[PDB]
């Protein structure tokens, strides 16, 4: 309802916000680590998860100070050892 | 303080009354066409007994004035040589030698048989392929008046024409150049 | 008809070309020259005895500012 | 010959906080904008981002010196100290040109160990 | 070489070629001869 | 006798009644753009007066026949956007044949080239009089409407090349009349208090920096600082322009193989360091202005020799010459974002320029004396030209019209500046007064009297709240916009002050002569 998360085949994550009155896609944040993202999942408003072609699952936390210069940090990175193609929390 | 400074007098206030072309015809004014203009402009000043010698003098004055304009313009684009001072006669080829050549120095000091002398003038200096200049555009005449400033001494005539010369300046931009390139790549 | 603009160019330089927009400017130069001369001549005409005539003699006295001399009778 | 010299208009009656408009604001920002209380960073940082009010030169150095050289072994303070510092670099009305030696040296302390 | 409040008028200025027609409109000595006759002897 | 103001006002009202002005200053650009669409086609007439009013019994088919021969041969890249154009041209010319109604000319044109949907063609075949066109209820709307084509600029440039050839005036009549083309290039009360107090700034944000010129000959015209603080340019009286370095980079010059200041007599052969000093000798007389391009990529500087000579920073020599006014040039300045530029001369006019042509584009006339000051609006749409006739005008960079006229100065105007928000205007001159004018109301609202000498230049602060007025009495006074509204008075220890400029961070640059 607030932003659009774009999963790039080369980049990790792209955060884009689309305005209603301006009607323009604005890119403000990115990620330093290049990842072959296959799928993505949403846990809550701030956390965005992503998969990998080889089995690398990571959760990216964005700082509260974002332009809703913004290189995304990583708090958890783990390799299963097998190819994971779906993430879902329930 | 500021009241002591004067203001320029407006020349527009003083004008003449009007109670009652030879520009689009591409003609020099002949004897008959100028007669109508003299009589209509002399009625305002109150002149009588229209003569004929004055019309001829005006026509020849215009002819000389236009010759001076063209002589001034060509002289800024072509070479010439001076005979006994200020006389310009050649207005032609490259008979003038290069002064940094010793062969030209002895030739300068010197001054069937006629053809060889022409070779000494037409072939002792220059380039293998002398390229001619483009035709006179609106730029060459504009610069010719700036340098000389002697052809037209009157300010009422020189001024009003020079801004019209400025407004007629034109040269192709980048966009038209591709069209020339496209056309040149089509005929080949 | 006769002597429009090209033959006067040949009268000075045999090989010289003029652009299409340059010809009209020269005619306007001549047009302004004609008006300036006749207006000054009429001013001198009204100066002789408040008006006398358009005189070729006083035109010679007028051409001193133009630095030209007519080869006419005078 | 051309030379560059900067005039003042040492301590040109501006280092000392005696304008009767900074002591109260200094107290609020040092004990109520840093540390425990949440849901106050965004409003305060945005207000500080707009106003420049440069020329005191005292307080910004104090937080960096006292927050890096003394709170280097503690958490929950330095993260917010970097956040307020980063917003200061994003303020286009702060003259941080001649003050690179007094701030970068403490920045290298943060990455050290 | 005098001093007075009034502006010294030479009354012999460069007299740029311009005639007054309609008291607001000015002509550069030509190109408005036949038309002025046409619209003054007909309209009024 | 003496003309009073009340009888002037009724004269204006009387003229409004004569011309029926019995019957709006908004800021929204949506309706202005909507208006610009309305009057950009409201009775367009360019070749209407010069229409081909000739008999010409045999022009349409010979002209249109030339169209298929040139536009369908040896062209594939530029043909896809113009092939559809040949379809309605036959139909429009057929209607023109209906209008003049020939006997066999219209039949020959349709029969010989029937190959260039089908319902439109068959309707034209069965109708040959204008009355049937009016009674068809479909072709009548066809004539009263235009066929819009959305083509690129290159395709139009291809079309604009063909239409200039011989025997194309008749075809141009349809284009100027029937076809319209398109070109696409927890109280939290403490935080409330500081929001109301910190916003209002004695800001004490001077941060003054001085650049000094040492003992030289008593001649110096102007000195401009690059917006990125990389170079320093100054203009001397003896046609000398010197470039200094402000970051100690020791820049080196690149070979150019073509020089202007060198004679290069015929006895030469074309054969293919230090810094902190480099004379630029390109002009003949004094240089009266020096401006940058806001990118440190070039240098514009007008001179007294009726010419504008662009300076290059890649070859570091004179590259482009502008033979324009043919009269001495007083002031020169650059538009923001490096789009256009303009200058004033002695002919009581200012001329708009461009970076692609060596001749002026627009003419701004109406002044009574030489133009000494001219500036660009921050949106690069409006110009203000000042002169010594105690008048300040406001021109438009697009149409070339004066929308406003500001009067009230006691003498000449020597400084003009546009506010960063683009809603205020400042003017000062020899009257020792600083004036502020509103771009909407057009009436003065402040009377600022702080200087006892001439005011040289004006520069607004980035926040549009402060302004610095450099004067000749050795006093740089910075006043507050948002003689009791001054922040700080600078005492002059030097001969004079040349230029004051704000870039960012409230940095003050005052240039003077020791």
């Amino acid at each position: 309802g607030h932003r659009v998360i774009v999963s790039d085949v080369q980049e990790s994550f792209i955060w884009v916000r689309y305005k209603r009155n301006e009607n323009q896609l604005i890119i403000f944040a990115d990620d330093t680590y290049p990842r072959w993202v296959t799928t993505a999942s949403l846990l809550d408003y701030d956390t965005v998860a992503g998969a990998d072609k080889f089995g690398n699952i990571c959760v990216v936390r964005l700082p509260p100070n974002t332009n809703d210069s913004q290189k995304a940090e990583v708090i958890m990175n783990y390799h299963v050892g097998e190819t994971v193609l779906s993430l879902q929390k329930t | 303080k500021f009241d002591h400074r004067f203001q320029p007098q407006n020349p527009l206030s003083g004008a003449q009354q009007f109670v009652a072309l030879c520009s689009h015809t591409m003609m020099l004014p002949t004897r008959g066409q100028l007669e109508g203009r003299m009589i209509v402009t002399a009625y305002e000043h109150g002149l009588d007994n229209v003569t004929e010698e004055a019309v001829s003098a005006v026509v020849y004055a215009v002819e000389n004035h236009l010759k001076d304009i063209l002589t001034s313009v060509v002289s800024r684009r072509k070479a010439y040589r001076l005979r006994d001072g200020h006389f310009k006669y050649a207005f032609g080829s490259n008979v003038t030698p290069q002064p940094y050549l010793k062969n030209s120095v002895v030739a300068y000091n010197n001054l069937d048989d006629a053809e060889q002398q022409a070779a000494l003038l037409l072939a002792c200096s220059g380039d293998t392929l002398p390229a001619s200049l483009p035709p006179v555009n609106m730029y060459d005449l504009f610069e010719a008046l700036q340098v000389h400033r002697e052809v037209i001494p009157t300010h009422t005539v020189y001024a009003l024409n020079i801004e019209r010369i400025i407004t007629k300046l034109w040269h192709p931009n980048h966009e038209e150049l591709q069209q020339d390139k496209v056309h040149r790549q089509r005929l080949a | 008809t006769k002597k429009k603009l090209q033959d006067l160019v040949r009268e000075v330089d045999p090989n010289e070309q003029l652009d299409e927009d340059v010809e009209e400017m020269l005619l306007q130069i001549a047009d302004d020259f004609i008006e300036s001369v006749v207006t000054a001549a009429c001013q001198l005409a009204r100066h002789r005895k408040s008006s006398t005539l358009e005189v070729k003699d006083v035109q010679l006295h007028l051409e001193r500012q133009w630095n030209m001399w007519i080869p006419g009778f005078g | 010959a051309v030379r560059v010299h900067v005039s003042y208009l040492s301590v040109p009656s501006a280092v000392s906080s005696l304008t009767d408009d900074l002591l109260k604001y200094y107290h609020q920002v040092t004990r109520a904008v840093l540390g425990d209380d949440p849901q106050l960073m965004k409003v305060a940082l945005q207000d500080l981002q707009t106003n420049s009010k440069i020329g005191a030169l005292l307080p910004y150095f104090v937080y960096v010196v006292s927050g890096v050289k003394s709170v280097s072994h503690d958490l929950e303070q330095l993260h917010r100290l970097l956040q307020v510092a980063r917003s200061l670099f994003r303020n286009p009305h702060l003259c941080l040109g001649p003050y690179v030696r007094c701030l970068v040296g403490s920045v290298l302390y943060c990455v050290l160990e | 070489c005098h001093y007075s409040g009034h502006h010294p008028q030479p009354a012999s200025f460069c007299t740029f070629g311009s005639r007054q027609i309609g008291r607001g409109y000015y002509v550069f000595d030509s190109r408005w001869n036949r038309l002025r006759c046409a619209l003054n002897l007909m309209v009024e | 006798k003496r003309v009073r103001t009340e009888q002037i006002q009724m004269a204006v009202s009387c003229y409004l009644k004569r011309r029926q002005y019995v019957d709006r200053l908004s800021q929204t650009a949506e309706e202005m753009a909507a208006n610009l669409t309305v009057q950009s086609e409201s009775g367009c007439a360019n070749i209407v007066s010069a229409a081909p009013c000739q008999a010409e019994p045999q022009q349409y088919e010979v002209q249109f026949g030339r169209l298929r021969n040139f536009l369908t041969d040896s062209d594939s890249q530029h043909s896809h956007e113009v092939m559809p154009l040949l379809y309605p041209l036959f139909v429009y010319l057929h209607l023109n044949l209906v209008q003049n109604s020939p006997k066999s000319t219209v039949e020959s044109f349709y029969s010989r080239f029937h190959g260039m949907q089908k319902d439109v063609i068959e309707q034209l075949q069965t109708t040959q009089t204008i009355q049937d066109i009016l009674s068809n209820f479909k072709l009548r709307a066809f004539l009263d409407n235009k066929y819009v084509v959305r083509l690129q600029e290159d395709s139009y440039n291809y079309l604009i090349r063909y239409l200039q050839s011989d025997n194309n005036t008749a075809l141009c009549k349809v284009l100027t009349l029937h076809i319209h083309l398109d070109v696409q290039p927890n109280e939290a009360a403490l935080e409330v208090l500081q929001e109301s107090i910190k916003r209002v700034k004695p800001p004490s944000l001077t941060t003054i920096c001085f650049y000094a010129f040492y003992n030289t000959e008593q001649l110096l015209n102007t000195a401009e600082i690059s917006p990125d603080s990389k170079l320093l340019a100054a203009g001397f009286d003896n046609s000398c322009i010197k470039l200094w370095s402000l970051r100690s980079k020791k820049l080196k010059s690149e070979p150019h193989q073509v020089d202007v200041s060198r004679i290069h007599l015929a006895c030469d052969i074309l054969e293919e360091a230090g810094t902190e000093m480099k004379i630029l000798r390109g002009h003949c007389g004094p240089v009266y202005s020096t401006r940058f391009l806001a990118d440190s990529s070039g240098l514009l500087s007008c001179s007294e020799d009726m010419s504008i000579r662009y300076w290059d920073l890649g070859s570091f020599t004179n590259t482009v010459l502008y033979q324009g006014h043919a009269y001495p040039v007083w002031d020169l300045d650059i538009s923001p974002y490096s789009l256009y530029f303009a200058s004033g001369s002695h002919d009581r006019t200012a001329r708009l320029w461009s970076f692609d042509r060596t001749y002026p584009l627009r003419i701004y006339a109406g002044h009574l004396a030489d133009v000494d000051c001219v500036k660009f609006h921050p949106n690069s749409n409006y110009l203000a030209t000042g002169s010594t006739d105690k008048t300040v005008r406001l021109w438009s960079a697009q149409q070339g019209n004066s929308v406003r006229l500001f009067t009230g100065h006691r003498g000449p105007v020597l400084s003009l500046a546009f506010s960063p928000n683009g809603k205020y205007l400042a003017s000062a001159g020899e009257d020792q007064r600083l004036k502020l004018w509103d771009l909407a109301s057009g009436t003065l609202y402040k009377e600022l009297r702080g200087h006892t000498d001439n005011i040289t230049s004006l520069t607004f602060s980035p926040d549009s709240g402060l302004i610095a007025s450099a004067s000749m009495d050795n006093s740089v006074r910075v006043w507050d916009i948002r003689s009791s509204e001054l922040v700080g008075v600078y005492t002059g220890q030097m001969s004079n002050v040349l230029s004051v400029q704000f870039m960012a961070c409230n940095l003050l640059l005052v240039t003077g002569i020791t």
